Parts: C-alpha cells; sequence; structure tokens
C-alpha cells in the first residue's frame, strides 16, 4: 500500500513544475501597461438627467398626443358620497335620511 | 484523480471504502459531535470484531452483508462537500477555465499589455519543444511490447529529461481562476 | 388619498379587422400597490448583492 | 432480515449489491486485467496525439464517427420486412392519424350540426 | 362545528341544508311581519360604487367610514368609530343570520314532532 | 487591502476533555471498555465563546426586556399626558 | 416591376467583367442596392393590387416574400466568401452567377400575374438549386440528396402542369385576375377530386408536408451554405405562396378534402418536434424544426380564414429569418470543428461570447418568443385552428412545449458545459460573421415594431 | 469570501495541529516525515480516520484511491497544496 | 466597506459593538410593537362581539307556537 518510487517521482517532478508555472502566472508591478489617451451633486445631476427629463418628455406625449385621440386615457369616476359638492355643479348632494345612531 | 485506476479492487480496499462510506453516513445521520463520536467509536469496535479473520470465504460473506446492511439505512439525503461531485458548488467554476492556447490568438494590442508573462510564455514553449522530443522517445523505450497494461505513466530518468506528457497537467487554469 | 384608477392606451399596435391591439396599461389597485413593494425589494436585494456577488 | 433491494430499468442495481462482483474467479480477473490494457492502450495513443505541440487541429475520434454514422446513415441497409417491425410501423404509423381524424370529424360533425339546428349562441363571434 | 357532526352523523332531516334555506314562510311565526328597513337609496348608493357583495343591509355605515377616510386621509386612523359602528352592523347581521337559522331549525323539529304524533294517533 | 496578519495557530494542549459532554462518552464507551481517541479534537467547540447557549424560547425573547421596559414608559407617558 | 428585374439581371455581367479580387465587394453592394430599391414594394394598398403590367403584377402577399428574397442574396454571398476561398475566379463567377440566377427566377415566380409562367419559373428555379447542391457538396451523399431533391418536386409538379392547361380549356384563362374574378364552386365528384389532388399535391411536396419530407433533411444537409440558406427561407415558401393562390378555385371541396392533410400535419408538426430532441446533427435538428413550422403553415393554409392566411404570412417571413440564421451559425462552427456534430464542440461561451448571444437570440427566436412575429403566427394560426376545432390546440400546446425545448437543447449541448480539450484551432470570430448574425437578426425586431407590412392581403 | 491565501507553512501546521490532537500518536515522536504503519504502527481504519479528519479540518474530502495513498504528513501536505494550487 | 476583522481558528469571531447594539435595538423595538399593538388593539386577536348562544333565545323572539295552533 502507497506509493511507489517511480510514482513518488514523477508526482515531485510535476508538483515541481506546477509551482514554477503558477508561480510564472504572476504579475509584475508595471505588467499592465495601459496607453493613454483623451479626446449631493452627483444626486443633483442624476435626478435631472435620470428622472426630471423622463417626466418632461412622458409628460408632454401624454398631454399632447396620446390625449389628442379619444378614449386613450380612461379614469374611473370619482366616488361621490352624500354631503358632497361638485365643482362643475355647485349643487350639494342630499345626506342621509338621519338613520337611529344607537351604539 | 490523480492516481491511476487498478484492475480490481482487493478485500482490504473495499472493506476501507465501505468502513468510509459508513462512517459519513453515520455522521449524517448523528448530526452532533458527541453524538456522532460516540456512535463512530461504537461502529469501529462492531467493524473490528472480525479483523482477525482468516478464511477469505467467510470474510467476503461478511463484507457481502454489510453492504446491505449499509443500503438499507444510507440516509437518502447524505452531507456532501461542496465542491464534491454532489455537493452545491461542484462545477461553479467550470466556465471560467479558459485553456493556455486561446492566449495563442490574442491580438498584438492586446499582448503589448504584459510583456514579461508573453516572454515567459515563449520559454515555456520552447522547454516544451525540445522536452516533447525527449519524451517521445523514452516513452517509446520504457513501453512494453504490446501496449501498456496500466495507464500509470514513467517518471524522467536523466538530468535534463521531464516527465513524459506532462504539459496538460502543470498546464492546469486553476481551481478559481477567476 | 382618493382612489384613482386609470387606463392607458398610447400607442396603437395593430388593428385585426375588428380587433385593435395596442400598448394599454391598467393603473388600478393591484398595479399601483405592487409596483413600490416589488421596486423596495428589489432595491433591498441589489444592495445585498452588490456585497454578496462581489467576486 | 432487511427489505431487500429491488433493481428495476431505470432505478439500476448497486455495484456493492452487485452478486457478481463477489463470486470471483481467475477468469474474471483475467478478463478485468485485458479491459484495462486495452483501456490504457487507447488512452496512451489519445494522450500521445494529446500532448503534441505540432498538432493544432481536433483529434479525430473513430468512435464518434462510427456512432454517427450507425445511428443515421446505417438503419435502412440492415432493415428487414419482418412481422414485428410492419405491425409496428403500420401502428405508429397509421394509428394516431386514423384517432385523430375520428376524433376531429366526430368534433366538427356536432359543432354543424349544432349550427344547423340553432343552439350555439354564437353571439360576439366575429373574428374567425 | 357541532352541527356539522350531528347532520353527519345523526339523521339529516331534522337539520337544515343551508342551500335550500329557507323551506317556510316568513309569515308563519308572527302576524305583524316588520320588514328590513335601509337608510341607502338607489343612487348614493351606485355613486358611493361601493361592490356587488357590498351592497348589503350594512352599507350606510360603509358609506360614512369611507366617506371619512377619504376626509380625513394623511391621519388614517381618524375615524375608528365609524369602523366600529359598520363592524357593529355586520353582527348584528350576523347575529339575525344565525337566528334565522334556529328558528328554521326549530320550525322543523315542531314539524317534525307534529307529524310523529299525528302519525301515532292515526295508528291507533 | 486583504486580511495578511500572520495569525499564528493557537496552542494544542488547552483542548481537553473536561468541562464538555465528551465527558460523558468517554465515560460511557469505557464502560464497555472503549475509547474515544478523536475527544480532544473536537474540544474548541465546548471551550470559548461556544460554552454558552441558549434555549428556543431564550433566543425567541431575544429582546423582552428592552422592549417591555420602553412599553412600560410608553404608556406611562401616554396616561401622564391625556389626564389634563 | 423591371426597375428590380433589370439591375438583377445587369448584376451577371458586371460579376462576369470584374476583377478577379473584386467580385464579391461588388456583388455584394449592388445586390443590397437592389434590396433598397425593392424595399419600395412594400407600400401596398387595401385596394386591389399593384398591377403594374399585363405579365408582373404585385400584391401583400408577394411584396414580403419578394423583399426577403432580395436581402437574401447579400447574406448568402456573406456566407460563401470564407469557403470559396480556394475557389477559381471562374468557378467563383459560375457561384455568383448561380445565385443570381436564383434570385431572378424567384423574383419573376412572385409577381407572375399569370399561373402557367408562374409553374414554368417555379420549376426554373430547380435547376440552379440543383446545380449548387451537386457542385458545391462537401459530402459524397450530395448526388443522392440532389436526386431526392428533384425528383419528389418534380413528381409532386408534373400532374399540377397538366391540370393548369386543363383549366385553360374549360376556363380559359388563367390569369389570376380573372380567376379570382370569375371562381366558380368545384362539384363533389371524383374527377374534380383528382383535379384537386393534382393542384395540391404539387405545393405540398416542396413545403413539405409530413411523409413527403423526406428529401428535405438530405438537400439542406448536403448543401453548401448558401444552397442551405435559400432553401431553408424563400424555397420552402414557394408551396404556400402556390397554396395561398390557387385554393380560390377549389372550394368547396377543400372543406371535406383538406382532412387527411390537415391530420398529415397536425402529428408530423409532433413527430419531428420529437426527432429534433434525439438528433446527433445541427443542421438536421434546423432541417426537422424547418419541417415542423412548415406544416403548421400548411395546417394554417387548409384552415383557409383571415386569420389563417395571417399567420400563415407572418410565419413564413419569421421562419425564413431564423432558419437562414440558425443555419449560417451551424456553418460558422462549422467551419472551425470541420465535424458537424453537436457533442464534439462544447462549452462555446467561454471561448466565442459574442457568438452565444446571437445563438441566444436566433434559439430565443425559434422559441416563438414575443412579442417577435414569429409568435404572432403562431399565435395567429392557433387561435384560428382553435376556432376550426377547440381540441386542436392540445396537439398545437404539445408542439410549443417540444419547439422550446430541442431549442433549447441545440443551446445548451453546444454552448453550454466544458469546452472540448483537443480542440484548440477556436479562432476568434470574424468581423463578417458577427455582420452576418446581426444583418439576419436585426430586420426580424424592425419588423416586429411594424407587424402589418407582413400579415399578408387580408389584413 | 474574504478568503485569505493559505500558503504551505499554513498548510504543515494545521496538518501536524491536527495530527497532534489524535491522542494515539506520541505528540513528541510525531514528525513531518513519519509514517503511518511503520513509524507509528498504526492500522488502515486508523489511516482512513486521519484522511477524513482532514477532510473535515480542510473543508474538502479527497478520493478513496488517492487517500488509500497518502501514507505521510508530508505527502499529505503536498497533495492538499497541489488540489488548492499554492504557490509558496 | 467595514473593518478589518482578522480569522480565529477555533475561538469566537470578532464582534463590533455596532451590530451587537444594532441587533438588540431591533428585538427591542420588535417586542415593544408586539406588546405596543397588543395593548392598545386587543380586540384583533380575542374578538370585539360577544358570540350568541343558539339555545338561550326563547320562542317569543323565534316564531315559535307552542306546537298546537298550527
Ligand atoms: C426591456 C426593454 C429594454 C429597452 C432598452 C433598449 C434595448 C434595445 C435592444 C434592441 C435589440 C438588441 C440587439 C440584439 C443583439 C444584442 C447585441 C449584443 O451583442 O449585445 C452586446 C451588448 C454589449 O455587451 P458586451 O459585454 O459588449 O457583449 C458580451 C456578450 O454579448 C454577452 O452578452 P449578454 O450576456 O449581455 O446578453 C445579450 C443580451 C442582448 O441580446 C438579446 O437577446 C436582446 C434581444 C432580446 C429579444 C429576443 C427575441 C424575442 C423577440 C422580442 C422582440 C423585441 C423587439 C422590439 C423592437 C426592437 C427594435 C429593434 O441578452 C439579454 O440581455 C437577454 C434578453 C432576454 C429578454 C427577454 C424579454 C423580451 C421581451 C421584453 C419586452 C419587449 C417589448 C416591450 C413591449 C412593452 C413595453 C413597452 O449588450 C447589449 O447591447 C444588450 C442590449 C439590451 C438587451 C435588450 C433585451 C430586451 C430588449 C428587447 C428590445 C426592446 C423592446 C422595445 C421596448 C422599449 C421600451
Ligand atoms: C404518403 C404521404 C402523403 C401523400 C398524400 C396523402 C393524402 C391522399 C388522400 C387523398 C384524399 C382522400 C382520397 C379519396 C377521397 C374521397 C372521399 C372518401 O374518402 O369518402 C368516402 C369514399 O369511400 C371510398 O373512399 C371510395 C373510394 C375507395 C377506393 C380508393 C382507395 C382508398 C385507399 C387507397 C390508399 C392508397 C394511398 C397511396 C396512393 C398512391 C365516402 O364515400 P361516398 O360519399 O359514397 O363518395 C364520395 C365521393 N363522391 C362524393 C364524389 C361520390
Ligand atoms: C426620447 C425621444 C423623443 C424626444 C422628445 C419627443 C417626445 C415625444 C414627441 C414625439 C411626437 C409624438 C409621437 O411620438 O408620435 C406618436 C407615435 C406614433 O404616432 P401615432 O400615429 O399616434 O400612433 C400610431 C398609430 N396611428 O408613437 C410612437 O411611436 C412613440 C411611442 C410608442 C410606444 C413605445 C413602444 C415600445 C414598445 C415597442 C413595441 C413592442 C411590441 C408591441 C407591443 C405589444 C402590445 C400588444
Ligand atoms: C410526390 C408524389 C405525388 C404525385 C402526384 C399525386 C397527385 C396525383 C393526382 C392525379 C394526377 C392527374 C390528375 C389529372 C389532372 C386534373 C384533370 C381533371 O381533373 O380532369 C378529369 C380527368 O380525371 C382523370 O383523368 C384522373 C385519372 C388519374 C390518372 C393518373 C393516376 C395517378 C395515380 C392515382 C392515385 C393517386 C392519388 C393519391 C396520391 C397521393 C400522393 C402520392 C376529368 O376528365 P374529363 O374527361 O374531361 O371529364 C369527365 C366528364 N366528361
Ligand atoms: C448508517 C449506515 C450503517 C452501515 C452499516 C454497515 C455494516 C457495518 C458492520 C460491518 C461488518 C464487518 O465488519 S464485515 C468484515 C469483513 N471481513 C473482514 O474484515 C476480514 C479481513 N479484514 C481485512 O482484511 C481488513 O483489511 C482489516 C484487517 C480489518 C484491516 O486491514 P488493514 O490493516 O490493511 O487496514
Amino acid at each position: 500500500s502507497g506509493y511507489t518510487p517511480d510514482e513518488k517521482l514523477r508526482l515531485q517532478q510535476l508538483r515541481e513544475l506546477r509551482r514554477r508555472w503558477l508561480k510564472d502566472q504572476e504579475l509584475s508591478p508595471r505588467e499592465p501597461v495601459l496607453p493613454p489617451r483623451r479626446v449631493t451633486y452627483r444626486h443633483s445631476i442624476f435626478a435631472v438627467t435620470h428622472v426630471l427629463i423622463p417626466v418632461w418628455i412622458i409628460h408632454y406625449y401624454l398631454k399632447y398626443h396620446v390625449t389628442a385621440k379619444p378614449y386613450t386615457v380612461v379614469e374611473r369616476k370619482p366616488r361621490i358620497f352624500p354631503g358632497d359638492t361638485i365643482l362643475e355643479t355647485g349643487e350639494v348632494i342630499p345626506l342621509m335620511k338621519e338613520f337611529p345612531d344607537q351604539h | 484523480a490523480f492516481s491511476a485506476p487498478a484492475a480490481y479492487l482487493t478485500h482490504q480496499q473495499k472493506v476501507l471504502r465501505l468502513y468510509k462510506r459508513a462512517l459519513r453516513h453515520l455522521e449524517s445521520w448523528c448530526v452532533h459531535r458527541d453524538k456522532y463520536r460516540y456512535f463512530a467509536c461504537l461502529m469501529r469496535a462492531r467493524f473490528d470484531e472480525h479483523k482477525n479473520e482468516k478464511d477469505m470465504v467467510k470474510a467476503t460473506q461478511l463484507l457481502r452483508q454489510a453492504e446491505e446492511e449499509f443500503w438499507y439505512g444510507q440516509h437518502p439525503q447524505p452531507y456532501i462537500f461542496p465542491e464534491s461531485p454532489g455537493g452545491t458548488s461542484y462545477e461553479r467554476y467550470e466556465c471560467y477555465k479558459v485553456p493556455e492556447w486561446c492566449l495563442d490568438d490574442w491580438h498584438p494590442s492586446e499582448k503589448a499589455m504584459y510583456p514579461d508573462y508573453f516572454a515567459k510564455r515563449e520559454q515555456w514553449k520552447r522547454l516544451r519543444r525540445e522536452s516533447w522530443e525527449r519524451e517521445v522517445k523514452q516513452l517509446q523505450e520504457e513501453t512494453p511490447p504490446g501496449g501498456p497494461r496500466t495507464e500509470a505513466l514513467p517518471p524522467a530518468r536523466k538530468e535534463g529529461d521531464l516527465p513524459p506528457l506532462w504539459w496538460h497537467i502543470v498546464t492546469r487554469p486553476r481551481e478559481r481562476p477567476m | 388619498h382618493t382612489g384613482q384608477e386609470m387606463i392607458i392606451s398610447n400607442w396603437h399596435w395593430m388593428t385585426l379587422q375588428t380587433v385593435e391591439l395596442s400598448l394599454s396599461f391598467k393603473m388600478d389597485y393591484f398595479s399601483v400597490m405592487f409596483i413600490p413593494v416589488a421596486l423596495f425589494v428589489t432595491w433591498s436585494i441589489m444592495e445585498f448583492s452588490m456585497w454578496y456577488m462581489h467576486s | 432480515s432487511f427489505p431487500k433491494y429491488k433493481p428495476s430499468r431505470l432505478a439500476t442495481l448497486p455495484a456493492t449489491l452487485d452478486p457478481a462482483e463477489y463470486d470471483i474467479s481467475p477468469e474474471t480477473r483475467k478478463a478485468q486485467a485485458e479491459r484495462l490494457a486495452i483501456r490504457s492502450r487507447l488512452k496512451r495513443e489519445y494522450l500521445l496525439q494529446y500532448n503534441d505541440p505540432n498538432r493544432l487541429g481536433v483529434i479525430e475520434d473513430p468512435a464518434l464517427i462510427r456512432w454517427t454514422y450507425a445511428r443515421s446513415a446505417n438503419i435502412y441497409p440492415n432493415f428487414r420486412p419482418t412481422p414485428k417491425t410492419s405491425l409496428l410501423g403500420a401502428l405508429f404509423g397509421i394509428g394516431p392519424l386514423f384517432f385523430w381524424y375520428y376524433v376531429f370529424k366526430t368534433d366538427r360533425d356536432k359543432k354543424e350540426k349544432l349550427i344547423q339546428e340553432g343552439k350555439l349562441d354564437q353571439t360576439f363571434n366575429i373574428s374567425y | 362545528g357541532a352541527h356539522l357532526a350531528r347532520r353527519y352523523l345523526g339523521d339529516a332531516s331534522k337539520e337544515p341544508d343551508p342551500l335550500r334555506m329557507p323551506t317556510f314562510p316568513p309569515d308563519y311565526g308572527f302576524p305583524e311581519r316588520k320588514e328590513r328597513e335601509m337608510v341607502a337609496t338607489q343612487q348614493e348608493m351606485n355613486d358611493a360604487q361601493l361592490m356587488l357583495q357590498q351592497r348589503d343591509y350594512c352599507a350606510h355605515y360603509l358609506i360614512q367610514l369611507l366617506k371619512c377616510k377619504r376626509d380625513s386621509f394623511p391621519n388614517f386612523l381618524a375615524c375608528k368609530h365609524e369602523q366600529h359602528d359598520w363592524d357593529y352592523c355586520e353582527h348584528l347581521d350576523y347575529v339575525k343570520r344565525m337566528k334565522e337559522f334556529e328558528r328554521e331549525r326549530r320550525l322543523l323539529q315542531r314539524k317534525k314532532r307534529r307529524e310523529q304524533r299525528e302519525a301515532e294517533m292515526a295508528r291507533g | 487591502e486583504h486580511g495578511h496578519s500572520k495569525m499564528e495557530l493557537p496552542d494544542y494542549k488547552q483542548w481537553k476533555i473536561e468541562g464538555t459532554p465528551l465527558e460523558t462518552v468517554q465515560e460511557k464507551l469505557a464502560a464497555r471498555g472503549l475509547r474515544d481517541p478523536w475527544g480532544r479534537n473536537e474540544a474548541w467547540r465546548y471551550s470559548g465563546g461556544f460554552a454558552n447557549n441558549v434555549s428556543f424560547v431564550g433566543a425567541l425573547l431575544k429582546g423582552f426586556k428592552w422592549g417591555f421596559a420602553a412599553f412600560v414608559v410608553a404608556v406611562g407617558a401616554e396616561y401622564y399626558l391625556e389626564s389634563q | 416591376m423591371l426597375k428590380i428585374i433589370i439591375p438583377t439581371t445587369m448584376l451577371l455581367p458586371m460579376t462576369w467583367m470584374s476583377k478577379h479580387n473584386m467580385i464579391w465587394i461588388n456583388a455584394t453592394v449592388h445586390s443590397l442596392l437592389i434590396s433598397l430599391i425593392s424595399l419600395s414594394l412594400l407600400n401596398q394598398l387595401g385596394e386591389n393590387s399593384l398591377n403594374f403590367s399585363l405579365t408582373f403584377f404585385s400584391d401583400s402577399l408577394s411584396a414580403p416574400l419578394l423583399v426577403l428574397t432580395t436581402w437574401l442574396l447579400p447574406l448568402m454571398l456573406m456566407a460563401s466568401q470564407s469557403h470559396l476561398s480556394k475557389e477559381t475566379t471562374t468557378r467563383k463567377k459560375l457561384y455568383i452567377t448561380m445565385l443570381i440566377l436564383l434570385q431572378l427566377f424567384l423574383i419573376m415566380t412572385f409577381t407572375a400575374t399569370e399561373l402557367i409562367l408562374f409553374y414554368i419559373l417555379f420549376e426554373a428555379t430547380l435547376v440552379p438549386t440543383l446545380i449548387i447542391i451537386t457542385r458545391w457538396g462537401n459530402q459524397t451523399e450530395r448526388l443522392n440528396a440532389g436526386l431526392y431533391f428533384l425528383f419528389y418536386t418534380l413528381a409532386g409538379s408534373l400532374p399540377l402542369l397538366v391540370a393548369l392547361v386543363y383549366i385553360q380549356n374549360t376556363t380559359g384563362s388563367l390569369n389570376f385576375l380573372i380567376i379570382h374574378y370569375w371562381s366558380h364552386p368545384l362539384s363533389n365528384s371524383w374527377s374534380n377530386i383528382f383535379m384537386w389532388l393534382a393542384c395540391i399535391m404539387a405545393f405540398m411536396v416542396k413545403m413539405p408536408l409530413y411523409g413527403l419530407h423526406l428529401w428535405l433533411p438530405k438537400a439542406h444537409v448536403e448543401a453548401p451554405i448558401a444552397g442551405s440558406m435559400v432553401l431553408a427561407a424563400v424555397l420552402l415558401k414557394l408551396g404556400g405562396y402556390g397554396m395561398m393562390r390557387i385554393t380560390t378555385i377549389l372550394n368547396p371541396l377543400t372543406n371535406y378534402m383538406a382532412y387527411p392533410f390537415l391530420m398529415l400535419s397536425m402529428w408530423g408538426m409532433i413527430m419531428t418536434s420529437s426527432i429534433c430532441l434525439r438528433q446527433t446533427d445541427l443542421k438536421s435538428l434546423i432541417a426537422y424544426s424547418s419541417v415542423s413550422h412548415m406544416a403548421l403553415v400548411i395546417v394554417a393554409i387548409m384552415i383557409q380564414t383571415p386569420w389563417s392566411f395571417m399567420g400563415a404570412t407572418a410565419l413564413m417571413i419569421a421562419h425564413g429569418l431564423t432558419s437562414s440564421m440558425l443555419f449560417c451559425l451551424a456553418n460558422t462552427n462549422y467551419e472551425r470543428v470541420h465535424s458537424r456534430t453537436m457533442i464534439l464542440a462544447r462549452g462555446l461561451q467561454t471561448l466565442l461570447p459574442l457568438m452565444a448571444t446571437w445563438w441566444l437570440v436566433a434559439s430565443l427566436t425559434n422559441l416563438a418568443l414575443p412579442p417577435s412575429i414569429n409568435l404572432i403566427g403562431e399565435l395567429f394560426i392557433i387561435t384560428a385552428s382553435f376556432s376550426w376545432s377547440n381540441i386542436t390546440i392540445i396537439l398545437m400546446g404539445m408542439n410549443m412545449m417540444i419547439t422550446a425545448l430541442y431549442s433549447l437543447y441545440m443551446l445548451i449541448t453546444t454552448q453550454r458545459g466544458k469546452y472540448t480539450h483537443h480542440i484548440n484551432n477556436i479562432k476568434p470570430s470574424f468581423t463578417r460573421e458577427n455582420a452576418l448574425m446581426a444583418l439576419h437578426i436585426l430586420p426580424l425586431l424592425l419588423l416586429t415594431l411594424n407587424p402589418k407590412m407582413i400579415l399578408g392581403p387580408l389584413y | 469570501s474574504d478568503a485569505p491565501p493559505l500558503t504551505l507553512e499554513a498548510i504543515k501546521d494545521r496538518v501536524l495541529y491536527v495530527l497532534k490532537l489524535y491522542d494515539k500518536i506520541d505528540p513528541e515522536k510525531l514528525s513531518v516525515n513519519s509514517h503511518f504503519m511503520k513509524d507509528l504502527g498504526l492500522d488502515s481504519l486508523d489511516q482512513v480516520e486521519i484522511i477524513m479528519a482532514m477532510e473535515d479540518e480542510f473543508g474538502f474530502e479527497i478520493p478513496d484511491i488517492d487517500a488509500e495513498k497518502l501514507m505521510c504528513p508530508q505527502e499529505i501536505v503536498d497533495y492538499i497544496a497541489d488540489k488548492k494550487d499554492v504557490y509558496e | 466597506g467595514g473593518v478589518h476583522i482578522e480569522p480565529r481558528y477555533r475561538q469566537f469571531p470578532q464582534l463590533t459593538r455596532s451590530q451587537l447594539i444594532q441587533a438588540e435595538f431591533f428585538s427591542a423595538t420588535m417586542w415593544f410593537w408586539i406588546l405596543w399593538r397588543f395593548w392598545h388593539d386587543s380586540d384583533a386577536v380575542l374578538g370585539h362581539f360577544p358570540y350568541p348562544d343558539p339555545s338561550q333565545w326563547t320562542d317569543e323572539e323565534l316564531g315559535i307556537l307552542p306546537d298546537d295552533e298550527d
């Protein structure tokens, strides 16, 4: 049981070669030679170039093109409760019939 | 993995493999350390009551019945190491292993970066270039007539020689290349 | 505050005889309620990922 | 006295439960030795063709080409019309066709009858 | 459950099947027969557009709760008395439903007892 | 920036079976005539900060004391502010 | 229509007078210019048609096919630039001449106001394709493949000619306009049954129909890359165009004569989709996928409803583009591996990431991912079949699932996994291949913005 | 992860640490080049138990074909280093 | 983004006071919230309206006649 002498010798040689190769895989301090050439504030600019401009574009598109055609934007009619007043008409909605309130 | 396999497994090897499997599945069953240690010592003792069995026809019947018992209580969800062939991270980084010869296809602009590494790369390539020519002759002279019997390779026997068929073993990419 | 509901049919894709297919979005209770939850969870998961997946 | 494991087609029998990996004979050991010898010969050939620095191509595998040819271009020359082959071909190439034809014909006959008699409620079925 | 056990382990006839309730006329009990009163009309209840399942006898308290929620939005927990009144009215409705269940059960029990007594008398 | 500080392994003689449930395992094994050779290798799991454990209910009631104190002071403040 | 036919004809003298090292540039540039000119035909009108003259006319069924045919040639030239590098100048000019002749025949076939001229050009397309398959084919089986690709087709269409002339002896004309305006029903008779069979079997065989598809895997596997492109993209749609044109006179017989073909197609889609699951060859897998898609188109045409026609047209266009791109990717892999086997080359996303991206996009498009025009045609045909019968969806649904399976299988076996160790001749993808992939894939995603351009005259 | 790049010295130290906690081996007699059944008089079962103890120590498991022939602490260290690609 | 923490090798890992105090504070707020909600809103667990007893109802309100009128 165990390694034969040939196995030991081959393993030792292979691991020495592997360690040499792995050491050769390293990088020199100047190894990545990069060739140079050129041709609140961060959040402030981000909120303008990523939020404000899309809001402007979509508001224009919805207000002046989408709504230019009928039935493109349909709103569920607001809920109506007794005692409310309609802005368009100004008439007051009749209240309830004074149901008997007890507990 | 690194060692070549044999034509068959002896009784000793089968006994050792069964013992290791039983211990692993026992520690899978016995989660806690003290309980596992107690039951592992107990199972080593019950495995040891038949060490000195002499006749082989009776020692093969003991292990044959031990393989019928292990299967019955083998914990259908055993513990597996993460990098083992059944683990959760077995071949996780297998797609990051890029062969070395790919560097031969790099553009000269890319090879302008990292000059020392590439210089060492031609050094290694030349070393392999002479080494392979030596190893063909060495392996042809050392092989027995009719072809090899086991896939175990001989080492280098001279001074400047290198072990035959060494390029693709030492140039493994890495364990975690990226 | 109000119970605002809306559907927006901005872009008309194609008319197949009597069937009109358009890019229509529904902004009912479910949509306007589930957008913030999903966005908050995604923000948390991305901040977690910046540390988990550094390698 | 534990319950016995019954191997199946999709759940085979473990190697450690093989009743043939114990009753070992010298003939079995010789067969294993020959198998290892041929396996080592093939491995040595592949490794010699693999570590050669002068090779800049794909190592052709005769086994792969042989497998592809057997799967693709050898089926017909070894084909012989036999009762098993004839019955299986007739079944798998005719039965589904008539089955689906019968199903669809029955469904469409019922639909057409319901159209003719008139109670189907075809309202809003404009686009067809 | 107790009703489920009694119906599925005893006699099915003595206790009602909730799908077919009621099986007796409303005027069988007493003759004054007071009718239920709704305070929410058609138009205001439709305008509130509560829900079809919410358009029950308890509608006015739900409308008041919606109105107080809309009026005081930022402090959501402002109106809790209205929520309690709506819950109490729902509780009273459920108690009325249970009273209907028990009334039908007792009417059926009395009918069964009367039928048994009549059969016993006719047998002799 | 990495964690390179040349950490040294502790002394191996401090790991003892004493004060651990491995004592019970050793006693039970010796009562039959057996010994556990790997006992000390797992001593570190019962030696340092891992010596003390917490129950399931104790784990659930992790911050019960501070929360109860905060609730008491809050309800007292509410009682003393409403009564005016 | 001559403003497009004449430049295609003039492509031949320009190629034959060009320098030995400048034929490809001239051919590609002028083919792209011709495609740009042919883009004008896409401006169809809801009215009758664009009746240019007595011989040529254009419809919104012919226009997308013409545009696709004109656009295909530059892609075929770029694909064939590689494997014809060591070819003599005369033989390269002959190859380009064959491609130009095939485009001219297809362009004249897609307008074809008269039916006999349509048939003559329909069969004229058979000669350059046969020459390309049998001459510039790598393997030894090509000749046999060519034989198949010939005889099947002719066996289908020789009766048709007789039927055609018979019609002109009774109707008196074969102009499609007069045929459409003077249509009369076919009575239920044996003679009418055989006339229906003669008219239909001609286009069924080239589509192809299940059971008559044996020539197609051979022809696509054995042909060069340009041949595979032209067969999968345009030459398969000739049968569908012919059927949609000729079914105007087969009513109401088709209402009961389409049952065998509907059953054959609805079962052959499943059979070929399952065949794709277990295939040792990429080209055969792509060919069988093409067979499945064409069987679905056959079902759509046999249903004969407006949604069926719209879905059939959209599916033909989308399938042509997708199959062309898939064949190009397979050829790019083959040119490095030189084996044409799925499992020999593995783990290619580690070595060629952009090619892996192209493979992913092509697989997704084949997988019929919304809102691609592939799924537009798929859903149109599916809803039309559901209206035809509520049970068909079952089969259709199965097909869809199986489709995705093999598609991702083709993506997973070739791209994912570990690379083959003993293959060290995988060079980085050229700019030509990437440009070819982009020119294949961008028109699909641009057409999905304006589907009505490929939805046919019944939109 | 933030895992330090373990070195040959660290591997050898951990191997010896695991071996010394095994009370069946004399701590003052064990060496890096000590054999198992010869220098220490162990058994095969003890050898596989040491293999498994190192397996749990280093978080990876050695195949049986390679484990049944690791007989010295030095070659165990070298095997682990080759597996983990340790430079120095 | 944090502080430097060293490996221990069989000792208790380094703990900063910030994480301990933060975890304790969060657990305390959780339990305080639970207690506050139980005190202020206790009917959410026990109920507010008692369950009526069907047997306690008398026949006068249930429209029951003494089995003789009808
Ligand atoms: C192989 C790959 C695919 C290729 C194409 C396959 C599809 C070809 C099938 C062509 C359509 C069906 C053929 C005949 C259709 C006629 C209708 C028939 O099916 O219905 C019955 C007809 O019954 C029998 O079919 C009568 C003919 C029987 C003899 C024909 C041979 C049938 C089997 C031949 C199989 C060979 C296939 C390969 C050919 C090379 C109803 O009888 P009846 O209502 O009273 O008469 C209808 C006709 N009328 C109205 C004009 C009077
Ligand atoms: C890939 C292989 C496909 C091969 C082709 C399959 C289709 C073959 C269909 C028949 C071909 C010829 C049909 C004739 C063309 C139409 C002309 C016509 O309809 O006129 C008929 C003539 O009808 C015929 O003559 C038909 C006879 C058929 C002769 C050829 C037989 C070929 C084999 C027949 C069986 C095949 C059918 C199924 C094929 C399935 C596909 C393989 C009426 O003649 P009249 O005398 O003017 O009117 C009578 C009243 N005065
Ligand atoms: C949870 C799952 C439980 C599974 C339980 C499985 C069954 C466990 C009980 C097993 C029963 C037996 O012992 S089966 C007994 C099998 N027969 C023999 O052991 C006879 C000869 N033994 C050898 O030769 C060995 O190699 C030896 C000398 C021991 C060492 O050798 P080394 O000196 O070279 O290390």
